């Protein structure tokens, strides 16, 4: 019932970082330089009703 | 006799001229004799005696020795009651502070001395000093320091420092401080700051200084000094059986304190270090403030009971405290219970007893009979023949109780009618009788309920009990006229089953000499109860002036209707019981009896109907039976249908065609659409099945199925419950509100299985759990009105004034809500009602509208009838009897004395259990049937189809008849398209306005061209072409649509003509171009012609009924969505722009308009800022706020807005209740106030005070040659209106005991026994009913 | 704007749990009952302005204010403990000396000591012995006191006598007389000095602080002469007009030059002697007062452990600490590092029984002996080891034969316990009927048992309405009818003045015509087998 904290806060004191966790509680989306336009993958169903 | 009951602080000289000595140890008693200690809290000398005129130590046992103290004990002998009154007090080792002055809200010691709480309170504990006589080094008497500020303080000189820490501390900060200098100091420091917030708390604080000035107290009274104990017997310590004891906590706090302080004094003369002393000091500081109260210091200091400790003011406030329990609601001797049967035998003005308490209640009584008779010698030999119960007791007992009244009464009185005396009737037995016919004004059935009689002991008390209180003189309810003493349950089915048409039957179509021999005939088995008959009657239609003249006729009617005809009492026409003859119908039978015939015959006929009733309901043998429970032959086929529909939709759901989201609300349709139905099919299955053949052929006739019976006689139940036992039962949703989508498809009649039955009991274990929670407040809001109303009395007999309201029926647009009967049956004409024909004088002045003049003003249409309200009556202190009018219990003018404020209480209140406890929720004027049109408020103009259309605002629709009245009313919104104009008779069903929520328009006024101004591309608006067929138009921007370049602009498409000028609107010094706001969709472009009345751009854009919406409806509350509106009237313009929110000023015709604030565009305009709105026109959007209906439009729109507000709560629950009542109330809540100027007053200008000082003083003032003074008019809700009072014991008795005490103790209030809630606590008579004359008389005694 | 905005918060949506007042921000419990009445309506799952003022400003258990307190607190060192004992000595050492610095306190000492040798008192109740077994010794050397000052009278004459009134002294210092004797001539010295300094109250705050008297022309006139009318007579032809002001009182500052002449003449020497006499007393008794306050305050880590177990038999836990207290300072005044010991051990001594001795004493609603409460502690215990041993339970007669007492002396003292029931306890029914609500009186007089008595004194009237004037009279004379009344048959004899003897005849004819059945049968009435 104590005091109110930032929810990762207790991530970062479970020995976590940015990358990792980031990765634990989303997906990635991969943007990368294919030399034009930023050309980028997709998952078909990943993108549905939008 | 006392009177004028006061109180104030005290001083430490009247603490010690209470006391009869000083307590000094903290023994109690002796442990081995229980004798009391020598000085303990239980004292022999202090308090006295112990028991009946003896000293303690035995030297002295007469009633002989009578005041004389003894010398070895010293105790006074007196009676041993003295230890009851006596007082002792305490010295304490030092100084400490008292915690209702430190620790309550507003801090009556934080602001007398410019502190804040927490400076004062690390002061008391020891922590930091407080400088007085602090030198001309660095402070003279306020500000804090710490020890090394003190050591460097006391550094480098120790004189000229003089402060000290705690309680000595404070004690000289008030008796150093003067009141006169302080205020005189702020009064020059306060007009000089007189800023918004400094202004009007510095006036308040030095008021409350002025206050301590003129009430002689002391400030250093406040910290204690010398402590005041209680006497020992309301503190006792009573032996209980088996060597233990029982004490009351306060016993254990004052020898707690007692302890600290002995030990502090012993501290204190061995000069031991100033930290323990320190720490003792805090300690008994500690001590006292627990024993004053338990609440503001941290934690309540418990025993070795798990349980807190109870102090001093807990045995004051709270619901278990003296006030509000023990004072108020007492026992009684001569009361008893027992539990209640019906014995419908005996008359209603008499109630059955049993004999054992009609023999214990009156036991008195029969010992005086007794001795009166000689029967016995003395009480002693009475007392014992009576408990042998010989048979001379019997007789006494008949006698004594011939004309002898006894209450009745029951666990929940909510209304008076809740308490009604009976004449008792020995019965044996142990139950106690009951008139079923006043069950229903209990409202109490019969599975084992219980009533409590009482016994009127004085002679004023039997006189009040049998002419006030008497059942036969209380039929009629208060809330509403409507008798209550209505055919309950049972005997409307028997007089239903007596008048009943069937087509055939024995004797069919004989003609009878009267209804006697109807009568013999039925009896002697020749005619059936009910069969269609040709009989003479005789009626005695009294028409000439009190004439009760006869006429005969044949009626061709039932032989039970003949037969029920015989009961009916000479007034009342034939055609009353010349029908089915239901629920409704009977009660409207009794209503016409009283009201034609008086009451004595009605009371009479009441019980006569009851008792023909129940004998025919006898005779009828009507049963329930198994095979009467009749399943529709067409309900399988309709389940078959709905379960295929349900197919089908599950069949497009893996269609993909539909949300689950939304297939949940298609199936709850269908099953709900399939319920209906079924309902449909079982009621023509059930309500006419019967067929019978008379003279061959077959006829219908309404079925004599009884549960039919029972239902379309509305005695018990209705079509809906019907329903559930035949046809299919609801859907039975969850307990929330989520209706559960696969419905019970069984019924009553078959079986449930176990999921059909399980989903039965969600909702069942809901409704069953909030109907036991009604119970935990059956009577809050009938508290919470009472508590502010009670103090309200009529008591003058007419104020002559001629206010009130304008009553006109509740219609809208539909059929008449309420007609304009009901709102005005019983009312006091404030002025004449004129005719149509403008000469038709109807009721001068002061005619109390009876049912005759309403009636002839029903049949000659007059609606516009000026009614002297409550709200307004001029009368002081009460009201005027000719102003409440009529709506008692007693059909005639209300009489002076009568405690109008409680029964308003009672009647807002208890019909409230019959609404729902929880808060649920729930274009164009088509005329809907024949007549003329009126348009008021119709500012308009012949417009671009040569029409009319709304320019105006509140042009509100009237179906004009030709009667003189409004048949119909519609609003018509802003640029409605009228097909029509105003006064047109014009046909039925027809659409005379049309407009569209993405049409808001800025119509033209008069004619123009398409000829723009400011309207700017890419500074202000954008170049609009609505490409899809390539149509541009300027539509306008809003600031975050236009640019920077353009925002301090303003759009607007001018009004022109073909010259080149800016036509000006008529009626205003401005040229017309109609500035727009955003959003504003525009069509004609740059040059295009228009005219008179164009389309110029067309701008786009539930009622709650529970109980808790009602208390909140009753408290003026703040609504979510408020609606501002115009404080002037006059021409509206715009201003500055975005401050967080838009600005615009309503200018005035002449004056000034500095009238503006943040108005912020989340609340959408309805106005532009060119309009000439008037004061109390809509601007604002959203539910308004009733305040703002008070300050500006008034009183009477805020009552009226008040009692149609909360009328239609209990309108829209089926619920009757008059409106007089809900206007009782509306006066309390509007009777405070605030000033407009002092002129020739004596307050501040800014201030606050009650209605009735100021209508007192300034018309007072008239009358002196000085100037009369204005006022603002305050509202207040409820509980916020009823803190305010002029008392201080009616106020401790219900609010918060602490607060309402510390501020009239510090206040030195005196209260003059005034209201019904003081006299009550006192137990003096009560001002308001039989003791008028006996308050009066005060006041010729108070008059001298 | 924390707490401001909580508030607002509050007036927006009207109820606050912990949530948020636990993180919106003891102190904790104190501000939540502050939210509670903005109006709030704070839960758990004038006073807007006034409570947002009170909530604008930014604990009390007086427990933790105490362990603050204590915080500056800390264990002093064994040897350093001794070196404050050494410190006390030397300020009791100082007063001691002060008190020979008074010779005529020696004389008062020597008037005690003919009293307890003319016997007014006991030769070893004089003094707690010397610091040195036979009271002739101690004796004798008070006597040598009395011969070692007789000596010392030949001198003032001053060379001699300033070192013979210390020889008695310093005699005197090796010596250690009981408390009462040490501080009568100290509460004497204590009056001496009130005596002598409320004179120049009278002497110089009626010439100094009135006259307009500058403090130069006092101190350059009295200190120096201090004694005769040099320094006061003599400042009345001073050339000033405040001077002159020095004669209406001349006549009365002149007196309380009388008197200081009788407070030389009672002090034996000059003032100014007595006066740094006792001022270095008081020097050095603050100075030792205080030497014994450092000491107490580094001692109170023990009286809190002490008073950790005592705590919940009903007694408030700073009740047990203050009283803890009060041994840690009496014990200042007795402990002795003169043998070599630490304060520790010897403290919880004087702690313990200052708990007991006040937990047995102010820790009830009904008070017991400690001889009592010796018993029932006695009991409990011993009924401990019986209970646990014997197996079930000690019957009162079992414990006859542990405790061989007479068992009806042991069973009263088992209805002695169990204090009383606190009258707001709460009955079942959920009625919230607290036990007092049930409990009855016994003082009321029995409604029908007073309109019985009605009758009484009416009926009694009856028949004595019908009777002759002496009866009727002479019944309600021997009888207490109708008045304060009962005078005693002597007493009836006087009044009607017949006779002691015939009163009764007559008295005896009174109801013996009353004793007829079928005339007196009114009272038979009130009579019920
Ligand atoms: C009725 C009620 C229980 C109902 C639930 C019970 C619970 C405790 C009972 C009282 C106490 O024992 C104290 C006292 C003991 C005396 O000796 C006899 C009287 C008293 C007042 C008792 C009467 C009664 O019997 C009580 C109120
Ligand atoms: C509320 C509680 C019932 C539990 C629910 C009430 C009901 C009546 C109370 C008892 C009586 O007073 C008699 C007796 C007196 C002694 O002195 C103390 C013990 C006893 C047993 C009491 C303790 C307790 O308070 C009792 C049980
Ligand atoms: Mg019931
Ligand atoms: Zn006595
Ligand atoms: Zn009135």
């Amino acid at each position: 019932r104590r005091r109110k904290l930032p929810a990762t806060i207790i991530l970062r004191a479970l020995n976590y970082t940015t990358e990792q966790i980031l990765d634990l509680f989303f997906e990635k989306v991969i943007f990368e330089i294919r030399d034009n336009k930023l050309q980028m993958e997709l998952v078909p169903e990943r993108l549905r009703g939008e | 006799e006392f009177d004028a009951i006061k109180i104030a602080l005290a001083s430490p000289d009247m603490i010690r001229s209470w006391s009869f000595g000083e307590v000094k140890k903290p023994e109690t008693i002796n442990y081995r004799t229980f004798k009391p200690e020598r000085d303990g809290l239980f004292c022999a000398r202090i308090f006295g005696p112990v028991k009946d005129y003896e000293c303690l130590c035995g030297k002295y046992k007469r009633l002989k020795h009578r005041g004389v103290i003894c010398e070895k004990c010293g105790v006074e002998v007196t009676q041993t009651k003295v230890r009851r009154e006596r007082m002792g007090h305490i010295e304490l080792a030092s100084p400490t502070a008292h915690i209702w002055f430190l620790k309550s809200l507003p801090s009556r010691i934080g602001l007398l001395l410019d502190m804040p709480l927490r400076d004062i309170e690390r002061v008391l504990y020891f922590e930091s000093y407080v400088v007085i006589e602090g030198g001309m080094t660095n402070l003279e008497r306020q500000q804090i320091l710490t020890e090394e500020q003190y050591l460097d303080a006391l550094e480098e000189f120790g004189d000229e420092f003089d402060a000290k820490m705690g309680a000595e501390a404070i004690q000289a900060l008030l008796k150093s401080m003067d009141l006169e200098q302080e205020c005189e100091q702020l009064r020059e420091e306060l007009n000089e700051t007189n800023s918004e917030t400094k202004r009007k708390k510095l006036t308040k604080r030095i008021k409350l200084l002025e206050a301590f000035v003129q009430s002689g107290n002391k400030p250093e009274w406040m910290i204690l000094t010398v402590l005041p104990v209680l006497p020992p017997d309301l503190r006792p310590l009573v032996p209980l059986d088996g060597g233990r004891f029982a004490t009351s906590d306060l016993n254990d706090l004052y020898r707690r304190v007692i302890n600290r302080n002995n030990r502090l004094k012993r501290l204190l003369d061995l000069a031991a270090p100033d930290i323990i002393v320190r720490n003792e000091k805090r300690m008994l500081q500690e001590a006292v403030d627990a024993l004053l109260d338990n609440g503001r210091r941290g934690r309540a200091i418990t025993g070795s009971n798990k349980r807190p400790l109870k102090s001093l003011a807990d045995m004051i406030k709270g619901k278990q405290g003296r006030f509000r329990q023990n004072l108020l609601g007492k026992r009684v001797d001569y009361s008893g219970r027992s539990v209640i049967t019906v014995g419908p035998y005996l008359r209603l003005h008499q109630c059955g007893l049993p004999k054992k308490m009609a023999l214990e209640l009156f036991k008195p009584f029969i010992y005086g009979k007794l001795e009166l008779r000689g029967l016995a010698t003395t009480i002693k030999a009475a007392k014992k023949m009576v408990e042998r119960e010989e048979a001379v007791v019997w007789d006494i007992l008949d006698e004594v109780i011939r004309e002898h009244p006894v209450l009745l009464n029951r666990a929940p009185t909510l209304h008076r009618l809740g308490i009604q005396a009976f004449e008792p009737v020995l019965i044996e037995g142990k139950a106690i009788q009951l008139h079923p016919l006043v069950c229903a004004a209990y409202n109490a059935d019969f599975d084992g309920d219980q009533m409590a009689v009482h016994v009127p002991l004085t002679l004023e008390a039997q006189l009040e009990a049998r002419a006030l209180m008497m059942s036969t003189n209380n039929i009629l309810s208060p809330a509403n006229g409507e008798p209550i003493i209505v055919p309950s349950q049972d005997v409307v089915l028997g007089l239903y089953y007596m008048t009943r048409d069937c087509v055939n039957a024995k004797g069919e179509g004989m003609v009878l000499t009267g209804p006697k021999e109807a009568e013999r005939l039925y009896r002697s088995g020749l005619a059936s109860l009910h069969a269609r008959v040709k009989v003479r009657i005789t009626e005695y239609e009294k028409d000439a002036n009190g004439e009760l003249v006869a006429k005969t006729s044949l009626k061709d009617t039932t032989v039970g209707r003949a037969i029920l005809w015989m009961i009916v009492p000479k007034g009342l026409p034939y055609s009353i019981v010349n029908q089915a003859l239901g629920k409704k119908a009977i009660s409207k039978m009794l209503n016409t009896c009283y009201r034609i015939l008086g009451l004595k015959p009605t009371v009479i006929f009441a019980d006569q109907i009851m008792y023909t009733g129940f004998a025919y309901a006898a005779r009828s043998g009507a049963s329930v039976g198994i095979d009467d429970m009749v399943i529709p032959e067409k309900k399988h086929e309709i389940i078959s249908e709905a379960e295929a529909e349900v197919a089908e939709i599950q069949e497009q759901f893996q269609s993909g065609l539909v949300t689950a989201g939304e297939r949940y609300n298609k199936v709850i349709d269908i099953w709900a659409a399939a319920n209906d139905r079924v309902s449909k099919a079982m009621m023509d299955n059930l309500q006419t099945e019967t067929v019978i053949n008379r003279d061959g052929q077959e006829e219908k006739q309404v079925s004599f199925n009884s549960i039919y019976m029972m239902a379309d006689s509305g005695a018990r139940g209705s079509a809906a419950q019907i329903r559930q036992l035949a046809g299919m039962r609801g859907l039975m949703a969850k307990p929330d509100g989520s209706i559960i989508e696969t419905p019970i498809t069984a019924n009553f009649r078959e079986g449930l299985n176990v999921l059909q039955y399980f989903i039965s009991t969600h909702g069942a274990r809901k409704g069953l759990a909030d109907t036991a929670l009604k119970t935990a407040n059956s009577g809050y809001l009938t508290r919470r009105l009472v508590d502010v109303a009670q103090d309200l009395v009529v008591t003058e007999d007419d104020c002559g004034t001629h206010e009130g309201i304008m009553m006109t029926p509740v219609i809208e647009g539909g059929d008449v809500k309420e007609p304009l009967r009901d709102r005005v049956l019983g009312r006091v004409t404030a002025e004449d009602v004129l005719k149509p024909g403008t000469a038709d004088i109807l009721v001068p002045r002061n005619t109390l509208l009876h049912e005759q003049w309403c009636d002839l003003l029903e049949e000659n249409s007059v609606d516009a009838v000026k009614v002297r309200s409550v709200v307004s009556c001029d009368t002081d202190f009460g009201v005027c009897a000719h102003c409440y009018g009529r709506d008692l219990a007693r059909g005639h003018i209300i009489n002076k004395g009568e405690a109008i404020g409680v029964i308003a209480a009672q009647s807002i209140g208890e019909p409230g259990t019959q609404l729902t406890m929880r808060t649920f929720h729930i274009s164009s004027i088509q005329v809907k049937n024949k007549g003329s049109i009126k348009l008021s408020n119709v500012k308009s103009v012949v417009n671009s189809s040569g029409k009319l259309v709304i320019t105006s605002r509140n042009t509100e629709l009237k179906l004009i008849d030709e009667f003189g009245r409004t048949k119909e009313s519609y609003k018509v919104p802003y640029g409605a398209v009228l097909a029509k104009g105003d006064g047109e008779q014009v046909a039925g069903g027809e659409t005379v306005a049309n407009w569209d929520p993405h049409t808001m328009p800025v119509i033209t006024e008069v004619s123009g061209f398409v000829r723009f101004t400011d309207m700017i591309d890419g500074q202000t608006i954008t170049r609009q072409t609505d490409e899809l067929t390539g149509l541009s138009s300027l539509v306008v921007l809003d600031s975050a649509e236009r640019t920077a370049g353009g925002k301090d602009l303003r759009p607007a498409l001018k009004i022109v003509d073909a010259q080149g000028n800016d036509v000006l609107i008529p009626g205003t010094d401005m040229p017309a171009q109609y500035f727009l706001p955003g959003k504003a969709i525009v069509q004609l472009e740059d040059g295009v012609q228009i005219s008179s009345g164009d389309t110029l751009a067309r701008i786009p854009q539930d009622i709650t009924g529970g109980l808790p919406r009602v208390a909140d409806l009753f408290e003026a509350r703040r609504p979510k969505e408020p609606a501002i509106l115009a404080e002037i009237s006059g021409i509206v313009s715009f201003g500055k722009e975005t401050k967080g929110k838009r600005r615009l000023v309503i200018t005035p015709v002449d004056g000034s308009d500095p009238y503006e604030e943040m108005i912020p565009k989340w609340r959408q305009l309805n106005v532009f800022e060119g309009e000439r709105v008037e004061r109390g026109d809509v601007i604002s959007d959203g539910p308004e706020a009733p305040h703002d209906i008070l300050r500006l439009r008034g009183v009477h729109a805020v009552t009226r807005y008040i009692v149609n507000e909360v009328q239609d709560v209990y309108r829209l629950q089926g619920v009757k209740i008059n409106d007089k009542h809900i206007e009782v109330i509306v006066r309390q809540m509007l009777r405070k106030a605030t000033i407009v100027n002092a002129g020739s007053s004596d307050f501040l200008e800014g201030e606050q005070v009650e209605y009735s000082r100021v209508k007192i003083a300034n018309r007072e003032l008239e009358a002196n040659g000085k100037v009369g003074a204005t006022y603002s008019r305050d509202l207040l809700g409820i509980t916020k209106a009823s803190l305010a009072t002029e008392s201080f014991i009616s106020a401790a008795s219900f609010q918060e005991t602490t607060r309402v005490l510390t501020e009239a103790a510090v206040a030195g209030k005196r209260d003059e026994l005034r209201g019904l809630k003081e006299n009550v606590i006192v137990g003096r008579l009560i001002p308001a009913g039989t003791g008028y004359a006996y308050h009066q008389d005060r006041m010729r005694r108070r008059a001298a | 704007s924390q707490l401001k905005l909580l508030v607002t918060r509050g007036k927006e949506q009207g109820y606050l749990t912990y949530a948020e007042v636990n993180d919106h921000l003891d102190q904790i419990e104190d501000i939540i009952q502050m939210i509670n009445d903005m109006g709030i309506q704070v839960m758990e799952e004038d006073a807007a302005e006034a409570a947002a003022q009170v909530l604008s400003s930014v604990t009390t258990d007086p427990v933790r204010m105490y362990m603050r307190e204590m915080g500056t607190v800390e264990l002093l060192t064994r040897e350093g403990e001794i070196d404050i004992a050494k410190r006390i000595e030397d300020g009791i050492n100082q007063v001691q000396c002060s008190v020979a610095e008074y010779p005529e306190a020696i004389t008062y000492l020597l008037e005690q000591y003919d009293r307890v040798e003319a016997e007014e008192a006991r030769l070893s109740d004089l003094i707690t012995g010397f610091v040195d077994i036979d009271p002739e010794l101690a004796r004798e050397k008070f006597a040598e006191l009395r011969a070692q000052y007789v000596v010392t009278r030949d001198t003032i004459k001053h060379a001699t006598a300033q070192e013979e009134i210390l020889k008695l002294s310093e005699v005197f210092k090796q010596f250690r007389l009981v408390p009462k004797q040490f501080d009568y001539l100290v509460n004497s010295m204590r009056v001496m000095m009130d005596r002598v300094r409320t004179q120049e109250r009278l002497i110089m705050k009626l010439c100094v602080e009135q006259c307009k008297m500058p403090k130069k022309n006092f101190i350059t006139l009295f200190t120096g002469n201090e004694t005769s009318d040099t320094w006061f007579n003599a400042a009345i032809a001073m050339n000033k007009p405040w001077s002159e002001k020095l004669h209406d009182v001349s006549e009365e500052v002149h007196r309380a030059l009388q008197k200081l002449q009788q407070i030389e003449e009672e002090t034996g020497l000059t003032i100014e002697q007595v006066k740094d006499i006792n001022r270095r007393m008081s020097i050095g008794e603050a100075k030792a007062r205080r030497a014994k306050k450092e000491m107490v305050e580094a001692n109170l880590r023990l009286v809190i452990s002490i008073a950790k177990k005592y705590t919940n038999r009903g007694l408030q836990f700073l009740d047990l600490i203050q009283e803890g207290n009060i041994g840690l300072m009496k014990a200042v005044d007795k402990f002795e590092y003169r043998r070599g010991y630490k304060f520790s051990t010897y403290a919880t001594w004087w702690i313990r029984q200052a708990i007991t001795r006040s937990i047995a004493d102010q820790a009830r609603t009904i008070r017991i002996p400690v001889h009592m409460i010796e018993t029932i502690n006695k009991l409990n215990r011993i009924s401990r080891q019986m209970l646990q041993e014997m197996g079930r339970e000690p019957t009162p007669e079992e414990l006859a034969e542990r405790m061989l007492m007479p068992e009806d002396k042991i069973r009263k003292v088992l209805k002695i316990a169990k204090e009383p029931i606190s009258m707001e306890t709460p009955i079942g029914d959920d009625e919230d009927s607290h036990l007092g609500d049930f409990i009855e009186d016994t003082t009321l007089e029995l409604p029908l048992d007073s309109a019985t008595t009605e009758s009484l004194r009416a009926a009694t009237h009856d028949v004595l309405a019908g009777l002759t004037a002496r009866e009727a009279k002479v019944l309600r004379m021997r009888f207490g009818i109708d008045m304060n009344t009962d005078y005693t048959l002597e007493e009836v004899g006087k009044q009607f003045d017949v006779t002691r003897e015939r009163i009764r005849q007559i008295e005896a004819k009174a109801l013996r015509k009353l004793r007829h059945p079928s005339r007196s049968e009114v009272l038979r009435s009130f009579l019920d087998d």
